[PDB]
């Protein structure tokens, strides 16, 4: 009665997720008397009723089946071709291979690793949402310096034209005041100049100085992407691990 | 791009009293004025000439009147600033300095497109930038809804112009439920009627006993009627001076902005329904309809320029092409991996149905980290006329940590979808380079089908090269037409009544909820009978997933009967909307149901998820896109919260084109409300810079030392005239008049919020509410509480509806920006660590506190309204699975009314972090609660009224089992959003175990009460008559 492919009473959330990016050709039995089976189709978990009536098994009527381990191991050796879906049982999900993640087999020395794991993972969570917050915010702020910088761009345009206009009106007016003699009137148009001049060289320093920030902060965020893309896989396989030393707590126990 | 934060400029929170700004004159001179913080452009250009003419070449400057500022605004933007009566604090400079030029240009039109970008939070100018066709193509498309909307607000002028304003706030359904009906005096309802009457302008006052069922004018009809009883008027002369008061008068209730215009039951009100239900005398105002419409201008609509400007721009249908569906991928740019740690990198693709697989998987040959170049085709198991019209291809590089080798660790670093048909109808072909976005937070899947198509606007990211087919023709997707001729075909080669335990079959499989397990073979009994599922309607969603939509000739037989479906009820239509069901036509019918029966009512109740619904569309132009924008620019209650939900998302760059230039279309035809929105949202930008810098600057100050700054900033004219006048965020309606800055304060909870109190300038204030006080919060995120608030309203409205008085406090809460948002002020309220700190505590202090409150006959309806409103948030509470109950977050009011606060989380939030599987009860009724609704008793839950608040919990809990479809797609619409709570499907199932509606529902009432058992220790028993049930 019991087999690997047989799983029992699991959730749906569970089944998805044995299921998540597999092959067309794996399966699994669980209860609802009746029993449902989810082989994968199209990168589609489809799920396929196994009825009961009078000591018969089947997909649909007429119910030839004795047994559910007879109609799985029927369709594994021959295809599907009941509905018409050119697929056939391949690859069982095994529930053995599970248990050779709990490898304590006393209920004491599996509560210890269990508050190891546990603490491993509540470290590695406050470790992966802090470096989460220095993801979000560096983000942000390289956006924000990003948009200094275009601003940046059209204030030295501005400045520029304005230096441009300077040097159209000035050009008429230099020979004006050269040809009266009034020496006194041309240095203050040049002082305004060089005046407007140093200020545009102080825009484009502050713009030179975000950009070596801006610059630094993307090696940054580059260090903070690498390391968030090396502590999810690490992360993920610590909860699983967990998981299942939960499961084994809950399986051998008082139901 | 839009601004970085709401300072006065770049890396400067505040100017300092006294600035110095850089005025370049037109004659090419510089002068440095000395400009003071909250100074007017006007008194800044005047002081500014008066210096030029010290400055050279003077005799060339023109008179200062023909003159306008220019300067680089925070945005990038090169904003011309003709309203001169601006503080320079409020212009949003980047650096201190001022260009004097004459006004060029279209003068009303950049007044217009600069109002709109200040709404929207960037400027309209980029998207004028933007080369794609389809979004210069939706600015031109969208504008025949603009003007559509416009026409009919000017139509039936001034009353159609009051309607969008000031629309009628009312139920969806006139008819009133058992306990409602019982609360009037023999159908009837008691009204004062509050008048300011010349010529001394006093507030005068008449009680009127009239029926319930009168419209608004009839209620003016029975006013004179009663007043002209002493001077003994004609019975014709009484009807003719009826007629006058009716066609020059209108109420309005009493301390809001809130009119009774259309003909509509006065109980259908919500006002009026409110004040039955608490027992309330409601306080109406005969308003003059001279003085409304006078208030009120005439709204134009100008076409704007780019839709004036010139255009800037064989084929072969998809069935017509033999071959199978393959897509090259080329090469990526980058990729931010640790050489070290990570072993190789892959481009896994897969063509997607919105959330569905349409084929297999196929994953491109592992290449290492530093060369990343594949130059592969990758065919897909699909043939490419069976591929439906919302064909998309989903994509990512994904990594591989073969470290353990036994098991192979694969992670996401950065995924893209493109549409592989395009707006046109298009299928895309030959070359195209698409810039990935960051996977989203808590994403384990190596592919994200629920997140945005299109490039990343930020080129700084990991781009991807790809290389689509060529069939030497530009391949477009077959017509309708064409589509129902193959649909015959198929049904001709194919080829009355059906037995009654099919048709009962078909009955259980459409009462089933969104996310029940639909078997194989009953997608095969659903696909077989779709011509006799037209008598049952309501079972569209549950067949229209049994369609193989990786086949034309199902997807083409689909189709007709979409075409000529029956209608089904606005709340079956909406889970036609949501991520599963991305077809065209199936969008198209629910929206066309939404069309003709979804209420102005249920439409602003279910906004929230209609919005981020937009997101799940592909294309910019779409119908859905279209009908919210008409419904928003035909009702301002609607726009306002429209506006709103659109605002608080533009930070997020995946919807801030699609969000954007959504606003701009709203902005341009919502008229003077514009005017009034842009008042709101200076007044939150201010409040956004007062909070940073009492985070960043202010970080390790005393509190006395904080508030100080925080009176004298607030005291400035600056922050009081932009703070004073103008129309509350969280309700349209309430208005915001003088601030009352000795009641402002620095509140002690997280992340430290601002308290803020307004006086009410409405007239008779009085009567409603004097003191309008919101909470501003700069830090959290607000969208999981303005979801549970909503929610708690709609399991509130179907309670009401059933015969339920279960009192629940749904308050005000709205999300306007990246971690902001306000929260509406109970009155009188406190919460339970309070009442024990006023008094070491015993448990009966929360009912003697009650009793000092409530003295007399007071005293019954306090414990009644405590018992009603704790068995409602009994039962929401452990349906969602809020974050757990403590003193802090339950307040109850003066009156006894209960209420939680502070939600933040919902459903088995916690289940990641520590995995244990079990539906936790987070409002545990401790004895402190069990005291006050026995009244004062040691056996708490041997009395009545613990018998009758069990009842209550019962019933709510069927109640909301019942409408259970309603809220699975409600949260199913919120999947897109971006939330850490909800995200995949298997968060929702959380909702599912607490409602058990896979067992039965007598089941589900034996699981309630042993879930309560377990958490209270006993007290809830069985009754014998949940045997009785249908199952
Ligand atoms: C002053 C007086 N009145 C008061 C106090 C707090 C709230 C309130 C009224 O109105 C009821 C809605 N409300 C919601 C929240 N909050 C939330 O939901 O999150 C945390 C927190 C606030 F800081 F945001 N806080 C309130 C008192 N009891 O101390
Ligand atoms: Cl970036």
């Amino acid at each position: 009665q019991d087999a690997e492919w047989y799983w029992g009473d699991i959730s749906r959330e569970e089944v998805n997720e044995k299921l998540r990016d597999t092959a067309d050709g794996t399966f699994l039995v669980r209860d609802a008397g009746d029993y449902t089976l989810t082989l994968r189709k199209g990168g589609n978990n489809k799920l396929i009723k196994i009825f009961h009536r009078d000591g018969k098994y089947g997909f649909s009527d007429p119910l030839t089946f004795s047994s559910v381990v007879e109609l799985i191991n029927h369709y594994r050796n021959e295809s599907l071709a009941n509905p018409k879906l050119d697929v056939k049982l391949l690859y069982p999900v095994s529930k053995y291979q599970q248990d050779q993640v709990v490898k304590e087999d006393n209920i004491e020395a599996v509560g210890k690793k269990l508050h190891e794991y546990n603490t491993q993972f509540q470290e590695k969570s406050r470790e992966y949402d802090r470096l989460y917050e220095e993801y979000t915010r560096t983000s942000q702020e390289i956006q924000m310096k990003r948009t200094a910088i275009e601003a940046f761009n059209e204030t030295i345009k501005i400045f520029e034209e304005q230096c441009q206009t300077q040097e159209r009106y000035s050009k008429e007016y230099i020979e004006k005041f050269k040809r009266e003699g009034n020496e006194k009137e041309i240095q203050r148009i040049m002082h305004n100049y060089d005046k407007l001049k140093s200020r545009i060289s102080e825009i484009i320093d502050s713009r030179r100085r975000l950009e070596e920030d801006l610059k630094k902060q993307a090696a940054e965020y580059r260090e903070i992407d690498k390391r968030m893309n090396s502590i999810k896989p690490d992360l993920i396989q610590l909860r699983k691990t967990r998981d299942q030393y939960l499961m084994w707590l809950t399986q051998k126990g008082v139901r | 791009p839009p601004r970085p934060s709401s300072g006065e400029l770049w890396g400067i929170h505040l100017m300092p009293p006294r600035i110095l700004v850089e005025c370049l004159l037109p004659n090419g001179m510089i002068v440095t004025l000395e400009c003071l913080r909250e100074a007017t452009l006007i008194t800044i250009k005047h002081e500014l000439f008066k210096e030029a003419r010290k400055y050279p070449l003077h005799q060339l400057l023109q008179d200062e009147s023909s003159y306008i500022f220019v300067s680089v605004t925070q945005e990038a933007e090169r904003e011309e600033f003709f309203d001169e009566t601006r503080r320079l604090c409020d212009l949003r400079l980047f650096q201190p300095f001022l260009k004097v030029i004459e006004p060029v240009g279209n003068r009303e039109e950049k007044i217009l497109n600069r109002e709109i970008g200040f709404a929207i939070g960037m400027p309209v100018c980029e998207f004028d930038m933007v080369k794609d066709p389809e979004v210069q193509d939706f600015r031109r498309n969208i504008l025949n809804v603009c003007k559509e909307a416009v026409d009919l607000r000017d139509l039936n002028s001034p009353h159609s112009r009051a309607m969008y304003v000031y629309p009628p706030n009312v139920e969806s359904s006139p008819e009133l439920p058992k306990h409602i009906y019982n609360k009037l005096d023999k159908g009837q309802i008691i009204v004062v009627i509050w008048v300011i009457v010349s010529p001394n302008n006093d507030k005068q006052k008449y009680t009127l006993k009239i029926n319930h069922d009168c419209v608004p004018e009839q209620v003016i009809a029975e006013a004179i009627r009663k007043k002209t009883r002493s001077m003994l008027l004609s019975s014709e002369q009484l009807k003719l001076c009826v007629l006058e008061y009716q066609g020059k008068y209108i109420l309005k209730v009493c301390g809001c902005d809130e009119y009774f215009l259309e003909k509509y039951p006065l109980s259908q009100y919500k006002y009026i329904r409110s004040c039955i239900m608490l027992g309330r005398m409601p306080n109406l105002m005969l308003m003059a309809k001279e003085s409304l419409y006078s208030q009120l201008p005439m709204d134009c609509f100008t076409m704007p320029s780019y839709s004036r400007r010139i255009s800037t721009a064989s084929t072969k249908s998809l069935w017509v092409i033999n071959s199978a569906l393959r897509i090259k991928i080329l090469c990526a740019t980058y990729v931010n991996v640790n050489i070290r740690d990570i072993d190789k990198i892959y481009v896994r693709t897969g063509i997607y149905h919105g959330g569905e697989p349409l084929c297999d998987n196929v994953n491109t040959q592992r290449v290492p980290c530093s060369n990343p170049r594949w130059n592969e085709w990758l065919n897909y198991d699909i043939y490419i006329p069976d591929l439906p019209r919302a064909a998309r291809l989903c994509l990512s590089i994904c990594s591989v940590k073969g470290r353990k080798g036994a098991k192979e660790e694969h992670c996401p670093l950065a995924w893209g979808n493109i549409n592989l048909f395009d707006y046109t109808d298009t299928l895309v072909s030959g070359k195209m380079a698409l810039n990935l976005w960051p996977v989203p937070h808590g994403l384990e899947d190596l592919l994200n089908p629920i997140g945005v198509t299109g490039s990343n606007p930020n080129k700084e990211t990991p781009c991807l090269e790809l290389e689509f087919d060529w069939f030497s023709s530009v391949v477009k997707f077959p017509d309708m037409s064409v589509i129902e001729e193959h649909a015959n075909w198929s049904v001709s080669r194919e080829a009355n009544e059906l037995r009654e335990n099919d048709k009962e079959q078909l009955k259980a499989i459409s009462t089933r909820d969104p996310l029940s397990e639909i078997t194989e073979q009953e997608k095969d009994f659903l696909w077989s009978h779709r011509h006799y599922c037209v008598t049952i309607p309501e079972i569209l969603p549950k067949l229209l997933l049994s369609v193989k939509w990786n086949s034309r000739d199902e997807v083409a037989q689909m189709y007709c009967l979409v075409k000529d479906w029956p209608p089904i009820k606005p709340e079956q239509a909406m889970e036609l909307l949501d991520c599963n069901y991305p077809d065209p036509m199936v969008r198209g019918f629910a929206v066309r149901c939404l069309e003709k029966y979804l209420t102005d009512d249920k439409l602003s109740q279910y906004l929230i998820q209609l919005v981020q619904v937009l997101k799940y569309e592909q294309y910019l132009d779409n119908l859905l896109v279209r009908f919210l924008l008409k419904k928003a620019l035909t009702n301002q209650r609607i726009g306002h919260f429209f506006f709103w939900h659109l605002k608080s998302e533009m930070h997020n760059k995946t919807v801030s084109q699609r969000f954007g230039l959504l606003l701009e279309s709203y902005c341009r035809a919502c008229g003077m409300y514009l005017k009034h929105l842009n008042r709101q949202v200076e007044a939150m930008e201010k409040l956004i810079n007062l909070t940073d810098i009492l985070k960043q600057e202010k970080k390790d100050e005393t509190q006395k030392v904080q508030m100080k700054f925080l009176v004298e900033q607030m005291r400035r004219p600056d922050f009081m005239d932009a703070l004073q006048g103008f129309l509350s965020p969280l309700n349209p309606a309430h208005q915001l008049g003088n601030l009352r800055l000795e009641e402002c304060r620095i509140m002690s909870s997280a992340k430290r919020p601002l308290w803020l109190n307004w006086e009410n300038p409405d007239i008779m204030s009085e009567l409603l509410f004097q003191n309008n006080e919101i909470i501003f919060k700069n830090g959290d995120d607000l969208r999981q509480d303005m979801l549970t608030l909503q929610i708690i309203r709609i399991m509130e409205n179907i309670w009401q509806n059933q015969g339920l008085d279960l009192r629940m406090l749904p308050y005000g809460c709205l999300s306007i920006g990246d971690c902001v948002g306000l929260i509406e002020v109970v009155r009188n309220s406190h919460t339970i660590m309070q009442i024990q700190c006023k008094g070491q505590f015993n448990s009966h202090t929360l009912h003697q506190w009650l009793k000092d409150k409530n003295k007399g006959e007071i005293y019954d309806a306090a414990i009644d309204l405590f018992t009603r409103s704790c068995a409602g948030y009994c039962v929401a509470t452990f349906i969602l699975g809020i974050g757990d109950r403590h003193n802090s977050n339950i307040m109850v009011k003066d009156d006894g009314q209960l209420f939680h606060i502070d939600f933040g989380h919902f459903l088995d939030h916690k289940k990641k972090k520590f995995g244990y599987k079990r539906e936790r009860v987070p409002f545990v009724l401790t004895q402190d609660f069990l005291i006050v609704i026995s009244k004062g008793a040691q056996e708490c839950t041997k009395t009545r009224e613990f018998e009758r608040f069990q009842e209550m919990c019962y019933k709510a809990y069927l109640a909301i089992r019942q409408h259970a479809n309603l809220f699975i797609n409600l949260f199913s619409m919120m999947l897109g959003s971006g939330m850490p709570e909800l995200q995949s499907f298997d968060d929702i199932a959380y909702i599912r175990k607490t409602l058990a509606l896979d067992k039965t529902e007598q089941e589900a009432l034996e699981y309630f009460m042993k879930q309560m058992n377990d958490a209270h220790h006993g007290g809830w028993t069985t009754k014998m008559d949940w045997i009785f049930h249908e199952i």
